[PDB]
Formats: C-alpha cells, structure tokens, sequence
C-alpha cells in the first residue's frame, strides 16, 4: 500500500507552497531598493544673484555651479562660481585643459555658448558672449579681467586688465578694458613685436577689437583669422594672444602641424613662443573694487 | 601672429 | 474499496496550478532584478529556463488524461 | 481492481522535486541581488552650457550632439534634465519617454508617473558627459506643460528582438494637466507601426476594436482608476499590480510603459494577472509581443 507516498508527496507540495508565499514577500523588499534612480554627482545650488561676487557675499562658500540673473538679462543662467575662502567670488567664463572639446565653432555657438559645467571646474567650456556682455554691462560698478596660464612643467603665470567689458551683438561683442594691471604672463592684448615688420605691435594687438568666427569676420585682416587659425576670438590680423585656439597634447607644435601655415595654438606671446601650446586656460572676471 |  | 485515487487525482491538480504559479514567479523574479540595473551598482546575470517548466507542464498534463 | 497505474504516478514525485529546487535557486538570487543594491549606480553628468526652453531652441542655438541637456520652458518653472535627441530626422526632439533594457520599474503609482521616475542618462565610454539616454518618464506635470506652450507633435519609435523597426509619427500631442487627469489627444497620423494610438487593434472588429482607442482617455494607475472599463467589480482594473500607467481605454491596443519582457514573445501563464501587460503596439506584432526598443519623443510643431 502506497501509505506515506501520497502522504510524502502532501508534504512537499505544501511545503515548496510556503516557500513561494515567503520568497515573494522578499521579492517586494527588492522591488523597494530598486525604485531610486542613479545617484548623480553633478547637482546645482540653490543660492542666486547677480554674479558670483553677489552670491559669495550671500553667504555661498564652495566653488561650484549656481544660477545667475544679471540686471538687463531676460532669463537665468547656469555658470560656475569660484570661491575662495577670502570671500571672493570669480564669475569663470572660458576654460581649457585638455583638448577633450572643439573650439572651431561658428558665431551662433560662440554667442550662445559651448561645452560643459562641471561642479568641479575640471571641463572645457566657452559661456557665450551673450552672457559674458550681460554679466561684465549690467550697472556702472567696474569689472576686472583674469587670465591664468598653465604650461606642460606645472608652472602658472596670470595677466589681469581693469574695467574689463564686452559690448553687445550690435557691435559685434567688441572687447574692451581700460588698462593692463600687472601679472607675470605679461601683457600679450598690447600685442608683441615678433619681427622686421615695423607693425607687428600695431597689428597684433587685442584691446579695441571685435568678435570673429569663421561665418562672421570682423577682423583687421583682408582675409580671415577666424577662419585659418580656426577659432573664435577677438582677432586683429591677427593675434599676440588667442586662447581659443587649436590644443595641442604637449604644447610644443610646428608650422607643418597646422593646415593654413599659421600659429593655431593656445598662444601668449609675452610669456611663450608662439610655437607653444597652454595646457591650462582660465578667463575670469570679478568686481575691481575686490582686488584693489 | 602677424600677416605680412 | 481503495482510498488512494481520489487523493492523487486532486494533489495532481495542485500540482499543475504550483507549476503555472512557479512560471509566474521565476518570471517575475527576472523582469524585477533587471529593474535593479538601473538602481544598484550592480545587477545579477540570469538566463531563465522556460523550456524546463514547458516539458514538465507538458508532462503533467499526460497523467490528467487518465482518470 | 490491482495497482495498475495508481503506483506509476511517481513523475508526480519528480515534478514536485524539481519545483524545490527552483525555489532554493530562486532565493539564492533575490539574496544576491539584494546585496549588489547596498550601493546605488552613480553617473556624472555635467551640464552643457547651451540651453533654452526645450530641445528645439537648443539645436537652434547651436547644440549638434544627442546628450542630457537643462532646459527651462518657462521662467516660473525649475530648470529640470531631459535627454535631447539632435539625429532622429531633424533633430530637436525631447525625450519623454525610453525603453531599451529593462534597467528601470514601470509598474508605479500615481504619484510617480506624475513627478517622473528613471535614469535620464549615463555616462559614455570614457567623456565626462552624458551622452547615453537612459530609462524614464519624464513627468505627467511636465509632459502636460511642454504639450500647451503651443503646437507639439509625437514620434514613436520601436525595435523588436529581430532588429527591424518601425514609428508612429503623430502630428498633433497634447495632454491635459492633472484636474483633467492627463487626458490625451492625438492626431495627423503617419508611419509604418500601425496607428494604434487612434485606431485601436487592427485584429480586431466592432466595439472589440474601439474600446482598445487610446485617443481621448484619462491617465490610469494601479492606485487610480480612471479606465474606459466601467464596473463596480474592484477586481478588473486595465492597470493591475505592477502595470505600468497609461491612457487605457477597455483596455488598449498598444502599451509603452508595459512590463519589459525578454525575448519579445511571452503567453498568459508568464503574465503575473494572466494578461497581457509587456511592451506592446498590436498593430504590429500583435498582442503577446513586448518590444526590445520603444521610445517617445515630442517636439513644437511650428505653429
Ligand atoms: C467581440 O467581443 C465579444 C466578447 O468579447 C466576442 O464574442 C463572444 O462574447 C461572449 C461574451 O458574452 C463570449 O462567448 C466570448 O467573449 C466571445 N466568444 C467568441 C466568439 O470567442 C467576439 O468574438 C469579439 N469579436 C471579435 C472576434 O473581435
Ligand atoms: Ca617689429
Ligand atoms: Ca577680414
Ligand atoms: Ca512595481
Ligand atoms: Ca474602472
């Protein structure tokens, strides 16, 4: 007689039946932990104002990205705020430090803005010159213009200019300061006097000029810079300094490197040959009346 | 750099 | 006189329900640690084995032909 | 009579056996995964500087590259992350909605459906952007927002587990906010995916066929009924336990927010209510078939 078989068999079946009401139960304990999204390092700060010096002095203390909304600008924008603990707020406006993005991009792009915001200040990026018009014009208080420079042997040089401005796209964002204010990386916007030519100086220099890419030329050349040093700058037929150039991995370059035959690269003539690429670009400009 |  | 069929033919019945519910289930566990992926660092690798549950669903429904 | 057959039924005993072992398996893998989620997956998405209202101004400003990008289409609302897709036919369209692996839950309440849930975008290879949609619905609140700033159209877009694929273009979208239950209305059809979305399933006649119309219904979630299946009956919902929300009808005839089965063709005795709850267009792979790819777009109109 099949005694315990049919009774084994109970045994099992209502045994494994328990089991599945118990592993469902655990299964929803899973479902639960996998309702959150991945956690995303890149996160903005709630402070605002009119620029990074206003934010600092609201309290803001980390470098990082916040939104900031000039007196004549229409809408807010996001931009990256360097604050030191001296309570100094830098509003960044041009970073390079590795040729990870493409700076040979045209008139819409360079007004608009390119590249990326990091919180961390370690990505490439051109805000626009919208902005940057909006930021440096938005009441009479002066601002002030820092460039920092970093070669491929870890030094660092700095060049600053006081009443830095950039006028509107009716006069094609020209760029504007009122004098050089001194640093060690030399004051390249004066232009530089590279040869024989007895206008070197006068050809090279940046303080007066207006914005040129590719599609809108508004240089001092009969041809256009923009378009054979492949960039968007503030040229004059055509540069002593161009930040926006060409980067090359390991600063030094030759004339067979480039396309048009022409110095392309990341280029500060008062502190290197024009031959010698930065491999570090930093554009930032704060109130004048916080450095004096 | 300069142009001629 | 016996006292064993009428107790197989029902536990058979049981049977088959626990499979479907089984399929149902290991199905379920499937498509919910996927869902993870994109929550935990990580999530388990796993190739479900339908084909087993098809034949023993198919087996099964031979001995319901009986009595 | 003897014991004929009544000792052969012993394959009852394999089957039985066989069963506890796919349990304990069973276990053992919820138990690991369970440990992999101690730590969530990360991603670092940097902002790209280009932004605008939604992803059409931004092509027009100058953004060429498909990534997550910030948008704010009005000023009194918080600027929020979407994944803009700048290569489709055109480009500027945003991303509302995306299935391609099953890495995300669909099956959630009201609530969720109307803030938004899953990963917008993850990281490529080796940049520091995003430039990888992820899994995601963007947001009743949002959705409805973007829908009335003006004339929108709708792309639909799927992939099967063979690699052929095919849309549903739709030139009108607009979708009501949460008073009017995210109402939905579509039109201006055109593709090679059936269009569902105003016909109903193609298989089918008579009222079968108009009562799986999408165009026209409310929002419906397995905690908020709002179906075409007028009933008292608590237990027949089109949303069941872990369905995914949508505009079900009595019940649909296409279903993107459905559960991601894989391999594409499943039966009733896989479904967890016995019904067809995967990701499915009928119109096209009929009504057992969950889609490998599935994702919808919209974008101004022009108007
Ligand atoms: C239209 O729907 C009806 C019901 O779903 C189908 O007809 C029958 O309806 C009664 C319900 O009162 C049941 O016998 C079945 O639901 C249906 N029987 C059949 C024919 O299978 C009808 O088939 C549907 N028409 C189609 C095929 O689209
Ligand atoms: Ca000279
Ligand atoms: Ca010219
Ligand atoms: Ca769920
Ligand atoms: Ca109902």
């Amino acid at each position: 007689t099949h005694d315990s078989s049919i009774r084994y068999l109970q045994e099992i079946y209502n045994s494994n039946n328990q089991k599945i009401v118990n592993l469902k139960e655990k299964v929803a304990q899973l479902e639960a932990q996998c309702q959150e999204p991945c956690k995303d390092t890149v996160q903005i700060h709630d402070i605002t104002g009119k620029d990074c010096q206003d934010i600092a002095n609201k309290g803001a203390k980390q470098s990082g990205l916040y939104f900031i909304k000039p007196l004549k600008a229409n809408q807010q924008f996001l931009v990256y705020c360097e604050i030191d603990g001296s309570g100094n707020g830098w509003t960044v406006f041009q970073k390079r430090l590795d040729g990870s993005v493409d700076f040979k991009k045209n008139w819409i792009q360079y007004k608009e803005g390119f590249g990326h915001l990091s919180p961390t200040g370690t990505t490439e990026f051109w805000l626009g010159n919208e902005k940057i018009h909006l930021i440096s014009t938005q009441s009479a208080i002066p601002y002030a213009l820092r460039v920092e420079l970093e070669d491929w042997n870890g030094r660092t040089s700095t060049a600053d200019y006081a009443m830095f401005k950039v006028g509107p796209e009716a006069d094609k964002y020209r760029l504007t300061y009122a004098y050089f204010a001194g640093g060690d990386a030399g004051d390249a916007f004066d232009g530089f006097d590279f040869g024989d030519d007895p206008s070197d100086k006068f050809f090279t220099s940046h303080n007066g000029m207006q914005f040129s890419t590719w599609d809108n030329d508004n240089d001092k050349f009969e041809g256009n810079c923009a378009e054979q040093d492949g960039s968007g700058w503030w040229m004059n037929k055509c540069h002593a300094g161009h930040l926006n150039g060409v980067y090359y991995q390991g600063g030094t370059y030759s004339k067979a490197s480039t396309p048009n035959g022409y110095d392309n690269g990341i280029i500060w003539a008062t502190w290197k040959t024009r031959w010698y690429s930065m491999k570090k670009t930093t554009m930032k400009i704060i109130p004048f009346n916080r450095l004096t | 750099g300069p142009r001629p | 006189v016996i006292e064993k069929v009428q107790h197989i033919q029902l536990l058979q019945k049981n049977v088959r329900a626990q499979l479907v519910d089984m399929k149902r289930l290991e199905v379920d566990i499937d498509i919910k640690i996927r869902s993870c992926r994109g929550s935990c660092s990580r999530a388990l690798a796993r190739e479900v084995d339908l084909k087993d549950y098809e034949d023993q669903q198919k087996q099964l429904e031979q001995v319901i032909a009986k009595d | 009579v003897n014991s004929n057959i009544p000792t052969n039924l012993r394959v009852l005993r394999s089957i039985l056996e066989n069963l506890r072992s796919k349990i304990q398996k069973l276990e053992s893998d919820v138990s690991a995964q369970m440990e992999y989620c101690r730590t969530p997956c990360t991603v670092s998405c940097n902002i790209p500087v280009v932004s605008g209202k939604e992803c059409e101004e931004i092509i027009r400003k100058g953004g060429e590259t498909s990534e997550m990008y910030l948008i704010q289409p009005d000023s009194s609302v918080k600027p929020y992350r979407v994944y803009c897709d700048m290569n489709t036919e055109n480009g500027g369209w945003t991303v509302i909605q995306n299935r391609q692996d099953g890495s995300v839950d669909f099956g959630r309440k009201w609530d969720p459906y109307k803030q938004g849930f899953g990963n917008v975008a993850t990281n490529t290879d080796g940049k520091n952007y995003c430039g990888l949609p992820g899994e995601y619905w963007l947001g009743n609140d949002k959705i409805s927002q973007l829908t009335r700033m003006g004339p929108t159209e709708l792309l639909i877009e799927m992939e099967d587990w063979k690699g052929d694929k095919v849309k549903a273009h739709y030139g009108g979208f607009t979708v009501q906010n949460e008073a009017n239950k995210y109402q939905i209305s579509v039109n201006k059809y055109r593709g090679t995916a059936g269009n569902a979305l105003m016909d109903g399933a193609s298989q089918l006649m008579g009222e079968n066929r108009t009562m799986t119309i999408h165009n026209g219904m409310f929002f419906s979630t397995y905690d908020r009924d709002n179906d075409g299946w007028l009933t008292s009956d608590p237990r027949k919902q089109c949303s069941k336990e872990d369905g995914g929300g949508w505009w079900y009808n009595r019940c649909h005839a296409a279903n993107p927010n459905g559960r991601y089965y894989w391999g594409g063709q499943y039966t009733w005795d896989m479904a967890k209510h016995g019904t067809d709850d995967g990701v499915v267009w009928m119109n096209w792979k009929g009504s057992w078939y969950s889609m490998r790819k599935m994702s919808m777009k919209i974008r101004p109109f022009f108007p």
